[PDB]
RNA sequence: ACCCGGUGAAAUUGAACUGGCCGUGAAGAUGCGGCCUACCCGUGGCAGGACGAAAAGACCCCGUGGAGCUUUACUGCAGCC
RNA sequence: GGAUGACCCCAGGCGGUAGGGGAGCGUUCCCGAUGCCGAUGAAGGCCGACCCGCGAGGGCGGCUGGAGGUAAGGGAAGUGC
RNA sequence: GCUGGGGCUAGGAGUGAAAAGCUAACCGAGCCCGGAGAUAGCUGGUUCUCCCCGAAAUGACUUUAGGGUCAGCCUCAGGCG
RNA sequence: CUGUUGGGAAGCAGCGCCAGAGAGGGUGAAAGCCCCGUAGGCGAAAGGUGGGGGGAUAGGUGAGGGUACCCGAGUACCCCGUGGUUCGUGGAGCCAUGGGGGAAUCUGGGCGGACCACCGCCUAAGGCUAAGUACUCCGGGUGACCGAUAGCGCACCAGUACCGUGAGGGAAAGGUGAAAAGAACCCCGGGAGGGGAGUGAAAUAGAGCCUGAAACCGUGGGCUUACAAGCAGUCACGGCCCCGAGGGGUUGUGGCGUGCCUAUUGAAGCAUGAGCCGGCGACUCACGGUCGUGGGCGAGCUUAAGCCGUUGAGGCGGAGGCGUAGGGAAACCGAGUCCGAACAGGGCGCAGCGGCCGCAAAGUCCGCGGCCGUGGACCCGAAACCGGGC
RNA sequence: GGGGGGAACCUGGGGAACUGAAACAUCUCAGUACCCAGAGGAGAGGAAAGAGAAAUCGACUCCCUGAGUAGCGGCGAGCGA
């Protein structure tokens, strides 16, 4: 393979859409913009995600719900993240939180909660919490849940 | 990685000269043949490990 | 700081290119700030002169044109060859140009 | 620069796991004395927006 | 473009 | 003003090989139809047309445009109490 | 049909504004290029009733010009009035 | 009363035997540079070629009515058949 | 180095050579070896710097027990009026402070978001402090940066000429040739200008100078036109001229025929714009998003700032981000959860293809394209508003 | 010893409006533009009467991330540790 052979696959480097370049392109004169509106102008329309022509918008006529918060903001709580039994299928011997972060299952800064979905395995599983189902599955499969705090 | 050997072959219009740490595909592909140390080949094996 | 002149006034040069390739002659003059020289009897041209004192009856006169100073190569006063110019430091600390074919001095 | 979340949306709406937009029913904030029990009861429920209106609002929650 | 000669007033078409 | 000698502008100007009537046509046609009339090119004159030139209509309306002005419009500020 | 555009056959579609989609041409610049074309003539200009292409264009030939230009294949845009 | 020379008062400010006059040949708020590429739901303009398809001028709501949001109507890709 | 074409060799041909130097610019065209350079090395009496190496000085450094002397005042602190912070009066703390009041010296005081207690953190009302950070008048290096309408306003004697009372505004204008060899001399002419002569490879390269497009003006030649009705063409035939069973030029007669653009329900339109020609001239970039697409990897994917290398070499770096679980206002529970008394109902959720290997795929990273948000965001255009000056 | 100058950069003292909110006043633009003072090759800041929940950390400045998060907001537009 020499340089004059290096080629992108068909469909990898598409050409652009150049408007306002003649009659034959089919994209000229008005540049596919139509005629004479606010949308045809440079700057165009207000945010079409929100603006509805001056009427009360679809979003703003809907009620708010729940605690939104107040200064000084978020109250520091212990956070829990669940991991299903089926996720633990790969390890043997021991399982801890710090180990599951290294596997890319438990984001840092969260306390570990083991969940039910899946099959238990005779494993020592050290965690901050277990669900009713994960506890039952574990003990019944020979595993040893050691609840840490 | 032989400082001396790269000095010798620098000026040849048919030799691109290079250290193993600099092995790159654009320079492998723009040349017709490839020649390496057993030392530089060992280094290449690390990098694609 | 100064235009470099591998060739000085008064030494013998071969003219290596142009209409007068082959010619040999004494460097009659060196014009640094125009990078050029004048070789005795080389690059002759015809110059119209006016009827005026010093040139009454007028007509034309021959003058030697300037050659680009790179077209000229000095001839070693020992081995008699054209050459490039080396440098050599004498024991006085001073420095002279020296022929490259043999080892002679061009001053 | 990077887009900012529309906080009015985040205070009013939730994107569900499959990407639907769920809001609270309107019309029981007040004026409730003559309203049926069926009316208030049903208006305490969540509801799913129509597809066009949902997808606009979803664009206002770029980092959920 | 030195001095701008002001144009004559229109005929009053009222 | 006119003619001859000398010097020599301008706004304007899609291109022009640029006639009448009766019709037709975006509703007032040198340019379409049917007739009529008419050899080619100027010079001095007259202003009916070229919806003649000039000025992106002042009127009028539209714009969630602007500016001056008013008040027992709103909301402030100086000032004074 | 043959075997997955290799070409052949048969049938049908193919007016078009706003606009959607597809395929191309040309401009400047980069890799290709320490290469290749080049004073036995570069680019640019001016002709052509010739060659290829549906077209945008590309060739080739003559004149002019006098020193640059740049392939197959790709890459990036101050890219066509 | 007219007038020369030398001076003072200016931009929401001056001066005005009052005309919103005048403040360097356009003053209902001077000129310059700057903010600044203000903003303009308005008017104008928008450049190579070929191929397929191909609208709308309606409804609801809208300090909305020559502007918008959703629907209708066009196009492309994938799926169903 | 030689030969060869050539005005000129560096082209081409033959035979060599250097290279830690084949970056680049020159030289009469295209040169590693002719020139200037390049790689690699060397270099300061003098002034500047000197953050590194060295030395000097200033400066520094204990343990109990007692004592309760000191520890930053119109200060803390409280209140009133404000500012700063993400905080727009809010449950409004904290930091700052214009006004009023006004302490204490560690058993003193401030803070941890009103306030109180508990538990902690920290010691206000004196000062100083390198480095890592910012900018580019200046110097150098390098461009998938411009190439004289571009690039700075200025390639050139430009912040000039010119305009303005002034602040201020603000241009145009580059190129003979390898070398001036820049045309002696003679002819017409007042000169200008030309015609010869001469130089040159070339003089429609002659200084009003490379190339020399177009509009525009003219001289000469071919066809044609003074009874003709016209968006100027097109179709047909015939005549004449030219090139040599055909083609090119011209147009006499006959046929047909409502400019371009724009805006419009509708324009040849007596609606807009344009005298004509040349050049300048309008959908982009960044970061985010959302689909689509080309690849990599896949219950995983991926790094940012930096760091090392390189001097158009790549690598390291896992902080962090997205995904792997949802439901609920939340406490919380979890393949479920929320409403509810509910084992009721319902809302929102939960579950690959062949033969353990192969293909694939959640997802994610990068490239590419469409479209969206934020910016001037397709380009040009107000009347105005504000600031500091004149 | 000072005074004056210096393209941008820097700290302090003052401090707009167009604009956005498809009107507007709070809000935005923005402590931006700009005016003034001072400083230097940098300036500012700096050795905890700090953070804020870790039974933790240990001056300041700068870049990455945290994060368009926590929040703030005619809970609008937007603002944003
Ligand atoms: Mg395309
Ligand atoms: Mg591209
Ligand atoms: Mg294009
Ligand atoms: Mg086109
Ligand atoms: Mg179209
Ligand atoms: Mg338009
Ligand atoms: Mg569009
Ligand atoms: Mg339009
Ligand atoms: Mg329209
Ligand atoms: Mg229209
Ligand atoms: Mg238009
Ligand atoms: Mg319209
Ligand atoms: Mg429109
Ligand atoms: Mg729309
Ligand atoms: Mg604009
Ligand atoms: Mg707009
Ligand atoms: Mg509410
Ligand atoms: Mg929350
Ligand atoms: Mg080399
Ligand atoms: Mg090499
Ligand atoms: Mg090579
Ligand atoms: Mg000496
Ligand atoms: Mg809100
Ligand atoms: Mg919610
Ligand atoms: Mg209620
Ligand atoms: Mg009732
Ligand atoms: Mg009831
Ligand atoms: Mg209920
Ligand atoms: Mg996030
Ligand atoms: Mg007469
Ligand atoms: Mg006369
Ligand atoms: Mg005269
Ligand atoms: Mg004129
Ligand atoms: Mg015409
Ligand atoms: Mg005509
Ligand atoms: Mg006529
Ligand atoms: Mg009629
Ligand atoms: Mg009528
Ligand atoms: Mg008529
Ligand atoms: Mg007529
Ligand atoms: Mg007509
Ligand atoms: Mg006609
Ligand atoms: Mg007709
Ligand atoms: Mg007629
Ligand atoms: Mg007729
Ligand atoms: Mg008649
Ligand atoms: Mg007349
Ligand atoms: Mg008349
Ligand atoms: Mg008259
Ligand atoms: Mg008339
Ligand atoms: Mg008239
Ligand atoms: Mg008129
Ligand atoms: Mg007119
Ligand atoms: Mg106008
Ligand atoms: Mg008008
Ligand atoms: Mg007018
Ligand atoms: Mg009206
Ligand atoms: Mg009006
Ligand atoms: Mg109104
Ligand atoms: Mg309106
Ligand atoms: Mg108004
Ligand atoms: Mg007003
Ligand atoms: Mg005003
Ligand atoms: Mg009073
Ligand atoms: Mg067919
Ligand atoms: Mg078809
Ligand atoms: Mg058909
Ligand atoms: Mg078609
Ligand atoms: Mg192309
Ligand atoms: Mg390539
Ligand atoms: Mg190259
Ligand atoms: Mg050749
Ligand atoms: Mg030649
Ligand atoms: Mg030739
Ligand atoms: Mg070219
Ligand atoms: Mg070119
Ligand atoms: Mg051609
Ligand atoms: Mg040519
Ligand atoms: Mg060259
Ligand atoms: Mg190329
Ligand atoms: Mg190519
Ligand atoms: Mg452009
Ligand atoms: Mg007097
Ligand atoms: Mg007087
Ligand atoms: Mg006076
Ligand atoms: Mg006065
Ligand atoms: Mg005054
Ligand atoms: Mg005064
Ligand atoms: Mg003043
Ligand atoms: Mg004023
Ligand atoms: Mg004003
Ligand atoms: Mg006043
Ligand atoms: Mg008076
Ligand atoms: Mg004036
Ligand atoms: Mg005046
Ligand atoms: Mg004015
Ligand atoms: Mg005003
Ligand atoms: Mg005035
Ligand atoms: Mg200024
Ligand atoms: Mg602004
Ligand atoms: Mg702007
Ligand atoms: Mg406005
Ligand atoms: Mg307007
Ligand atoms: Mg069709
Ligand atoms: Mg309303
Ligand atoms: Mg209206
Ligand atoms: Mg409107
Ligand atoms: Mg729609
Ligand atoms: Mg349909
Ligand atoms: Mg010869
Ligand atoms: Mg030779
Ligand atoms: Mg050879
Ligand atoms: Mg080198
Ligand atoms: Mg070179
Ligand atoms: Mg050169
Ligand atoms: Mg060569
Ligand atoms: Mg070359
Ligand atoms: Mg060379
Ligand atoms: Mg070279
Ligand atoms: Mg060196
Ligand atoms: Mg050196
Ligand atoms: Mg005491
Ligand atoms: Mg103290
Ligand atoms: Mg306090
Ligand atoms: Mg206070
Ligand atoms: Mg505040
Ligand atoms: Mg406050
Ligand atoms: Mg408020
Ligand atoms: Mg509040
Ligand atoms: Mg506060
Ligand atoms: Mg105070
Ligand atoms: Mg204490
Ligand atoms: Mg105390
Ligand atoms: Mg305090
Ligand atoms: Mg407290
Ligand atoms: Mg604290
Ligand atoms: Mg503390
Ligand atoms: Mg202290
Ligand atoms: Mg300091
Ligand atoms: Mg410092
Ligand atoms: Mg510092
Ligand atoms: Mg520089
Ligand atoms: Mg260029
Ligand atoms: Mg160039
Ligand atoms: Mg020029
Ligand atoms: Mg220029
Ligand atoms: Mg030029
Ligand atoms: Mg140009
Ligand atoms: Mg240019
Ligand atoms: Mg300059
Ligand atoms: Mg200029
Ligand atoms: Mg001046
Ligand atoms: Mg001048
Ligand atoms: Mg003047
Ligand atoms: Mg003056
Ligand atoms: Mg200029
Ligand atoms: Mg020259
Ligand atoms: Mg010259
Ligand atoms: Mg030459
Ligand atoms: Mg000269
Ligand atoms: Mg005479
Ligand atoms: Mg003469
Ligand atoms: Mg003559
Ligand atoms: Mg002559
Ligand atoms: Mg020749
Ligand atoms: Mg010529
Ligand atoms: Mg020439
Ligand atoms: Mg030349
Ligand atoms: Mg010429
Ligand atoms: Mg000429
Ligand atoms: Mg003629
Ligand atoms: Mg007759
Ligand atoms: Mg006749
Ligand atoms: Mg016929
Ligand atoms: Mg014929
Ligand atoms: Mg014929
Ligand atoms: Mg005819
Ligand atoms: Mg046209
Ligand atoms: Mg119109
Ligand atoms: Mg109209
Ligand atoms: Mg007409
Ligand atoms: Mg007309
Ligand atoms: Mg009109
Ligand atoms: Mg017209
Ligand atoms: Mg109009
Ligand atoms: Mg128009
Ligand atoms: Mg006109
Ligand atoms: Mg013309
Ligand atoms: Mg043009
Ligand atoms: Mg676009
Ligand atoms: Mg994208
Ligand atoms: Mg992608
Ligand atoms: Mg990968
Ligand atoms: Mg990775
Ligand atoms: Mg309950
Ligand atoms: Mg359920
Ligand atoms: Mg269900
Ligand atoms: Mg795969
Ligand atoms: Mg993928
Ligand atoms: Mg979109
Ligand atoms: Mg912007
Ligand atoms: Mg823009
Ligand atoms: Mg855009
Ligand atoms: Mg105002
Ligand atoms: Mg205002
Ligand atoms: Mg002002
Ligand atoms: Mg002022
Ligand atoms: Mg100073
Ligand atoms: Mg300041
Ligand atoms: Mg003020
Ligand atoms: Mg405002
Ligand atoms: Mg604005
Ligand atoms: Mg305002
Ligand atoms: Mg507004
Ligand atoms: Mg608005
Ligand atoms: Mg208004
Ligand atoms: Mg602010
Ligand atoms: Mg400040
Ligand atoms: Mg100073
Ligand atoms: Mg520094
Ligand atoms: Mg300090
Ligand atoms: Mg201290
Ligand atoms: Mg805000
Ligand atoms: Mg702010
Ligand atoms: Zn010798």
């Amino acid at each position: 393979m020499k340089l004059s052979d290096l080629r992108p696959n068909p469909g990898a480097n598409k050409r652009r859409k150049r408007v306002g370049r003649g009659p034959g392109s089919g994209h000229g004169k008005t540049a596919t913009r139509g005629h004479k509106g606010q949308k045809s102008r440079s700057g165009g329309l207000k945010d079409p995600r929100r603006f509805e022509g001056g009427r009360s918008t679809t979003l703003m006529r809907l009620p708010k719900r729940g605690m939104q918060g107040q200064v000084p903001g978020e109250i520091k709580r212990p956070r829990y993240q669940g991991v299903n039994l089926k996720d633990l299928a790969r390890f043997e011997g021991e399982v801890t939180p710090e180990l599951l972060v290294r596997a890319g299952l438990l984001k840092k800064g969260y306390r570990l909660k083991i969940l039910g979905e899946g099959e238990a395995k005779p494993l020592k599983v050290v965690a901050h919490a277990f669900s009713k189902s994960a506890l039952e599955k574990l003990k019944a499969a020979g595993g040893e849940p050691v609840l840490l705090e | 990685g032989n400082e001396l050997v790269r000095r010798a072959a620098r000026n040849l219009p048919w030799v691109v000269t290079l250290a193993p740490e600099g092995l790159n595909v654009y320079d492998i592909v723009r040349t017709e043949r490839l020649v390496m140390d057993l030392d530089a080949w060992e280094v290449f094996q690390n990098r694609i490990g | 700081m100064r235009v470099k002149m591998h060739v000085k006034k008064g030494d013998t040069v071969l003219v290596a290119s142009g209409k007068y390739k082959g010619r040999v002659g004494k460097v009659k003059e060196v014009l640094p700030k125009k990078y050029a020289v004048i070789v005795e009897g080389v690059n002759i041209v015809k110059k119209a002169v006016r009827v005026s004192p010093k040139y009454p009856q007028g007509g034309f006169i021959e003058k030697e044109a300037p050659l680009h100073a790179s077209k000229v190569r000095p001839i070693c006063p020992a081995c008699g060859k054209p050459t490039r110019v080396r440098k050599k430091f004498l024991e006085n600390g001073k420095k002279i140009r020296v022929c490259a074919k043999c080892g002679g001095a061009l001053d | 620069p990077k887009m900012k979340t529309h906080k009015g949306a985040k205070k009013r709406v939730k994107i569900t796991a499959s990407g639907k937009v769920v809001a609270m029913k309107t019309g029981k904030r007040h004026l409730n004395w003559q309203k049926s029990g069926k009316e208030i009861r049903q208006k305490g429920r969540k509801f799913v927006l129509a597809k066009p209106e949902a997808e606009r609002i979803k664009l206002l929650l770029p980092y959920e | 473009p030195t001095y701008i000669p002001r144009p004559r007033p229109p005929h009053p078409r009222l």
